[PDB]
RNA sequence: AGGACCGAACCGACUAAUGUUGAAAAAUUAGCGGAUGACUUGUGGCUGGGGGUGAAAGGCCAAUCAAACCGGGAGAUAGCU
RNA sequence: CACAGGUGGUCAGGUAGAGAAUACCAAGGCGCUUGAGAGAACUCGGGUGAAGGAACUAGGCAAAAUGGUGCCGUAACUUC
RNA sequence: AAUUCCUUGUCGGGUAAGUUCCGACCUGCACGAAUGGCGUAAUGAUGGCCAGGCUGUCUCCACCCGAGACUCAGUGAAAUU
RNA sequence: GAUGUCGGCUCAUCACAUCCUGGGGCUGAAGUAGGUCCCAAGGGUAUGGCUGUUCGCCAUUUAAAGUGGUACGCGAGCUGGGUUUAGAACGUCGUGAGACAGUUCGGUCCCUAUCUGCCGUGGGCGCUGGAGAACUGAGGGGGGCUGCUCCUAGUACGAGAGGACCGGAGUGGACGCAUCACUGGUGUUCGGGUUGUCAUGCCAAUGGCACUGCCCGGUAGCUAAAUGCGGAAGAGAUAAGUGCUGAAAGCAUCUAAGCACGAAACUUGCCCCGAGAUGAGUUCUCCCUGACCCUUUAAGGGUCCUGAAGGAACGUUGAAGACGACGACGUUGAUAGGCCGGGUGUGUAAGCGCAGCGAUGCGUUGAGCUAACCGGUACUAAUGAACCGUGAGGCUUAACCU
């Protein structure tokens, strides 16, 4: 369930998504949308971007 | 009843010295270290006496190595070898629990010179 | 909380089946005055067990 | 649980109970028979009979004790001058309770408590 | 094995020479007289009925008096039964003393626990109280929820609720026998046995062992 | 009867002055620790040059309690304060070299014999 | 001296509990704020409804207020129950 | 409502106390229009509590605590 | 930040452990100069955080004192159906 | 013409897709320690930091910190931090009123239980003459957890490092039952100190009120933190699994015939309830052995006489108890009170004497007082009665005496 849950529906629904990459240990989370599917999509995008930036940071170093 | 009183009288010690709350007493008790039984002395002020037959008890308070220690001895216990009154104190209460908040010169007890 | 259905006269009487009073089993008769009294109580004239206990 | 406990609260605080039994003890000494409730009489026994036992031995100390228990010198005087001498030989049980029906106003069980010799 | 009926005299301590205080319960086990012996042929099971103590003749009813008289024994304060084992055999009128427990090491003592009256859930079932402050309204020691919302739609049987506590048969098992004083008719057992002082106790040789 | 959040004094020269019990070790839902029990402590106050520093998390053995210890004959020994001896987190051997104040016979074990030996008095 | 300080009367009403078919259609108990001031209070007067009054909350205007109450248009109208 | 509410002015004893606070009293007036018992759970209003001491909880809510007079002494900062 | 979505931003402090607090940073979703900007002693039944004292708030409840609840006598409701 | 909602709290209950403990197969299983799958639901299955949080991260534990259903269980059980009205502000949008799955500070949680259900406790009748006891056990419920150390044994295994299975003992954690001997709490019913004030004419000594005025101790009882005990062993039948013998199928084959093992699961074993078990069971004992009349003439109704065993009622009461009930006792009596003695607690009463100017001290003095305790004691109250309950107990068929 997401924070600031306004209403019966929001108090009831499991809309917020958190994705953890087990090897990396990095975590992304999205609760912007009212839809678990869109939140999971945005979180997957952010997870891919964070893994990219991790390798980018290593190569820059 | 008579039954329990008999079962207790047969266990009570017959030489317990008279001590009143406020007296300084030395209690020699049996301590056993592995295989050797020796006597260890606890000397301090009697701050409480519970007269209850075989279930009689007394509390002695000493200050050992900078720390206050209280030991509640069962009077008729076979572990208490001996009790001796080294100094008779002049108090007016029966339980000197106020000594627990007093230290040094504030915890002095006048001698009962009578 | 309150009834959803009105209880019946049958149920009322069933509940009141235990509400009956009990009569005094028997009254004692004083040996001296012969007055009847509740057992272990003084009589109206002031006699208990054949002795006048309260003057009037 | 009230296991092995004695005394009746009688729907009163302790000070009220003490005052009531002081007054009622004085009344029983004065009149030698009173009409009260059965519970109150069965407690007045335990208040009053010890006072008569105290009066059996007359001393300034006992008189002062009786005054403290019953703050009235007439009652103290009666206890130590008449009642004590009267009940000298009696071991205990200086009072008797006679159940006497029920009070009209509240159906309270009533009793007469009186000194035995009266 | 058969047991004996006794009375809880009280609790005491035994001081051993090595500085140990054993908490003991003193049970006065007077002579238990056998008033009837039940057998497979007549009763379908093997057992002895025993009485102990004494009773007022004016308080012994004629039906009970006939039973005692048929046994040829004096009236006691009650009758109790003990199931006989395969080897055990007794005769009517025989008296059994506390010496029976001489070599018994552990016993089981059964008595009627002290009565606590109508007890709440906190005392009876060790329920946790709700918060004393922080806003609780008239619910500091109340039970709380007693079931679920519609499934099941009922309170289950055996739900722990407030009610009578105590005044029930309770057995404490595997208590050491500290002393068997035959001449005083006393059994000193280690620990606390159920019931108040002056209550009846059934003492049997320990079953668990 | 030491539990979590209980502040204890220190009976050794390790350099701590006040420690706090953060866990009573040795059992699930174990509530209290008495004399002879090992607890996990945090150092709340330490002397400037001591071996241990404020904020360290280590172990300790409770050596003195106000609740006291009960001897086989029913006697009780009560102290005026709750005091512990700090131990290494792994070896569970004493960190200091001196022991201050009386200790009890309950402490005597093959594990705690160093404390027993270094104690001013074993009551 | 002071829209100064502490604190009763007095005026208020920040917290909790109780009460919630109440002792009470807003209170009680324990605390709480002001307490010579932009203070508080008695008696009498004046402002009237799209009007009053409002250190402003749409607050208050007789237990009634995003337009009082009473009577009338009036049996408004009601594709709704 | 014979309702724990609201209702302006006047009078102002003693002891202690700064006091019209507060405690106990005077003059004076009252015991509050259902009682009697019992002494379970539970609710309310209080008292005390071993060892611990905010671990409670959204939050130290509530409770506990402090509390007077005289004297000593008193920090950052300051519009002094 | 009463403003920042991402976001529990990152770094430092405090804690054994701190989505809160405090000090920085600036990448200000979406600060900004009388619908005022930034400070500010004093003040506040104002919001957040920390410490000492204190404790039944809690570990974990126990006992006691009163008023109900229970029994007896008298009077005698209510919602709902 | 209203099915109250996130989280927490209290209380749970079920599923197994099992987190631990139990049993097994394979292993890239030497041992230790694991992996993976199968069987198994008996018991067990953290406390804190942050946040309204669920979640999550973190600290420190644990044998383990299971996954779920139950209106994402549970507000006529609690809370009210979040959400969700009315006040206010920031950012942003709008010319504005206003608005924001933006944020920020503040903001009323009712219900006396009729029914079912559940926890306890009675009354009635039944069980076939009545009554007092003791049982049996159909059935039902409870309980069932686990760590660490030591021995085996530094043995088996291993190059070493390390390090067992099987079996045995001890001691703990959590949980539960009982109890109060000890250690404590409480102890407004016991004793003492003390402040203000009032009263007892005054002094002396007391009492009242001030939260028990404030305190200090403390009996009984109740009680935990106190201290005893428990989980089992054993048995039966099994799960996964392991097998023996053994053909169909000249071999093979745990299976088809036959036979043996095999787990905290099941049935017992342990504890408690339990014959309304209407299928109302069993055993022991006690009591009642009169006459007459009618009718519709029978398991009929009366009349007189008789009133048993026992019960109830009443009273004194109880470590029994809301009321019932249960227990003890009622003069041939220790049931309650009182009384007597003891104990316990408090701590040296009063009065008197002495010392001191006085406060005060000392002696009489471990004094006085002392609840619920212990041991005794008929002094008081438990009244002779009365009341209910009857008079030999149906039919049929067997067996035996007859
Ligand atoms: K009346
Ligand atoms: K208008
Ligand atoms: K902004
Ligand atoms: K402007
Ligand atoms: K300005
Ligand atoms: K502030
Ligand atoms: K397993
Ligand atoms: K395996
Ligand atoms: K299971
Ligand atoms: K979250
Ligand atoms: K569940
Ligand atoms: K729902
Ligand atoms: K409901
Ligand atoms: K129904
Ligand atoms: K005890
Ligand atoms: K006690
Ligand atoms: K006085
Ligand atoms: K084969
Ligand atoms: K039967
Ligand atoms: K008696
Ligand atoms: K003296
Ligand atoms: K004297
Ligand atoms: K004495
Ligand atoms: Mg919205
Ligand atoms: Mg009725
Ligand atoms: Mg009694
Ligand atoms: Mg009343
Ligand atoms: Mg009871
Ligand atoms: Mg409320
Ligand atoms: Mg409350
Ligand atoms: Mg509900
Ligand atoms: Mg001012
Ligand atoms: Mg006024
Ligand atoms: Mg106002
Ligand atoms: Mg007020
Ligand atoms: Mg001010
Ligand atoms: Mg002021
Ligand atoms: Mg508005
Ligand atoms: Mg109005
Ligand atoms: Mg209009
Ligand atoms: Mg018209
Ligand atoms: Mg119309
Ligand atoms: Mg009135
Ligand atoms: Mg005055
Ligand atoms: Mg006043
Ligand atoms: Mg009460
Ligand atoms: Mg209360
Ligand atoms: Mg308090
Ligand atoms: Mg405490
Ligand atoms: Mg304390
Ligand atoms: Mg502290
Ligand atoms: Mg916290
Ligand atoms: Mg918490
Ligand atoms: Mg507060
Ligand atoms: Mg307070
Ligand atoms: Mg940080
Ligand atoms: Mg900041
Ligand atoms: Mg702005
Ligand atoms: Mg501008
Ligand atoms: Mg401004
Ligand atoms: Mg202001
Ligand atoms: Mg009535
Ligand atoms: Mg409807
Ligand atoms: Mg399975
Ligand atoms: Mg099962
Ligand atoms: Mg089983
Ligand atoms: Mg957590
Ligand atoms: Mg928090
Ligand atoms: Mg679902
Ligand atoms: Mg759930
Ligand atoms: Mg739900
Ligand atoms: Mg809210
Ligand atoms: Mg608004
Ligand atoms: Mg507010
Ligand atoms: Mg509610
Ligand atoms: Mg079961
Ligand atoms: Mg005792
Ligand atoms: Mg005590
Ligand atoms: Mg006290
Ligand atoms: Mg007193
Ligand atoms: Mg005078
Ligand atoms: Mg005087
Ligand atoms: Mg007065
Ligand atoms: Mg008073
Ligand atoms: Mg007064
Ligand atoms: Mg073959
Ligand atoms: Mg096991
Ligand atoms: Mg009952
Ligand atoms: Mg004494
Ligand atoms: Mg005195």
């Amino acid at each position: 369930r997401t924070s600031g849950a306004g209403g019966q529906h929001v108090n009831r629904t499991e809309s917020a998504v958190r994705i953890t990459h087990i090897p990396t240990g990095i975590v992304t989370q999205c609760q912007n949308d009212r839809s678990q599917h869109k939140n999971k999509d945005q979180a997957m995008k952010q997870m891919k971007a964070k893994l990219y930036e991790l390798e980018m940071q290593k190569k820059n170093a | 009843s008579n039954i329990i009183k008999q079962l207790e009288q047969e266990q009570m010690k017959q030489d317990v010295p008279s001590f009143r709350p406020g007296d300084t007493v030395e209690v020699k008790v049996w301590v056993v270290e592995g295989s050797k039984k020796r006597l260890q002395a606890f000397e301090g002020v009697v701050i409480a006496i519970r007269n209850r037959g075989l279930h009689s008890a007394f509390t002695v308070r000493k200050i050992s190595n900078g720390e206050g220690v209280e030991r509640v001895f069962q009077t008729h216990s076979p572990v208490v070898d001996s009790i001796s009154v080294k100094r008779r104190g002049a108090v007016r209460k029966a339980k000197l629990y106020y000594l627990r908040e007093r230290t040094g010169k504030a915890a002095r007890i006048k001698e009962r010179l009578n | 909380a309150v009834q959803q259905n009105k209880p019946t006269r049958s149920k009322r009487g069933m509940r009141r089946s235990h509400d009956a009073l009990t009569a005094v089993t028997s009254l004692s008769v004083d040996k001296t005055s012969g007055e009847k009294h509740l057992r272990h109580h003084i009589t109206a004239d002031g006699y208990y067990r054949g002795r006048k206990v309260i003057a009037k | 649980m009230r296991h092995r406990k004695s005394g009746r609260q009688l729907n009163r605080n302790s000070s009220h109970r003490q005052a009531m039994f002081r007054n009622m003890a004085g009344s029983l000494v004065r009149h030698e028979i009173i009409k009260t409730t059965l519970p109150k009489a069965k407690e007045l026994r335990r208040v009053v009979e010890p006072l008569i036992t105290l009066a059996k031995t007359d001393s300034v100390a006992n008189r002062r004790l009786a005054f403290a228990r019953t703050r009235d010198n007439e009652i103290v005087a009666k206890l130590f001058n008449e009642l004590g001498p009267r009940f000298a030989s009696r071991a205990g049980g200086y009072t008797r309770i006679l159940k006497c029906g029920f009070r009209a106003g509240d159906n309270a069980p009533m009793a007469y408590i009186e000194l035995v010799d009266r | 094995m058969i047991g004996l009926v006794g009375k809880k005299v009280g609790m005491t301590r035994i001081f051993t020479e090595d500085g140990v205080s054993i908490p003991v319960t003193v049970i006065e086990v007077e002579a238990n007289r056998v008033t009837q012996v039940k057998d497979l042929a007549n009763d379908g099971y093997r057992a002895i009925q025993v009485t102990t103590g004494a009773k007022k003749a004016n308080r012994v009813t004629k039906p009970e008096a006939g039973h005692f008289a048929k046994a040829g024994v004096e009236a006691g304060r009650g009758l109790w039964e003990f199931r006989l084992a395969e080897g055990e055999e007794f005769t009517v009128g025989q008296s059994i003393s506390v010496e029976l427990f001489a070599d018994v090491k552990k016993v089981d003592v059964t008595g009627t626990s002290k009565g606590k009256g109508f007890a709440g859930t906190v005392k009876r079932w060790n329920f946790r109280t709700q918060d004393a402050t922080h806003g609780n309204s008239l619910s500091h020691r109340v039970p709380g929820s007693i079931g679920q919302n519609q499934t099941p739609g009922k309170v289950f049987k055996g739900k722990k609720m407030a009610g009578q506590m105590g005044n029930e048969r309770v057995t404490v098992q595997s208590l050491d026998v500290v002393r068997v004083d035959a001449e005083r008719n006393l059994l000193l057992v280690k620990g606390a046995v159920p019931g108040a002082t002056g209550s009846d106790l059934i003492v049997k040789p320990a079953v668990k062992a | 009867m030491i539990q979590e959040q209980t502040m204890l004094n220190v009976a050794d020269n390790s350099g701590a002055r006040r420690v706090m019990c953060i866990k009573v070790l040795g059992g699930s839902h174990r509530r209290y620790a008495g004399v002879g029990d090992i607890i996990k402590i945090t150092i709340k106050e330490a002397i400037p040059r001591g071996k241990v520093k404020k904020g360290d998390v280590l172990k300790a053995v409770v050596v003195r309690t106000k609740k006291g210890v009960r001897r086989p004959d029913g006697s009780v020994i009560r102290f005026d304060g709750n005091a512990c001896v700090l131990l290494n987190n792994n070896s569970e051997q004493p960190i200091g070299t001196r022991i201050f104040g009386p200790v009890t016979r309950e402490l005597r074990s093959e594990k705690f014999m160093k404390i027993i030996s270094l104690a001013p008095e074993v009551l």
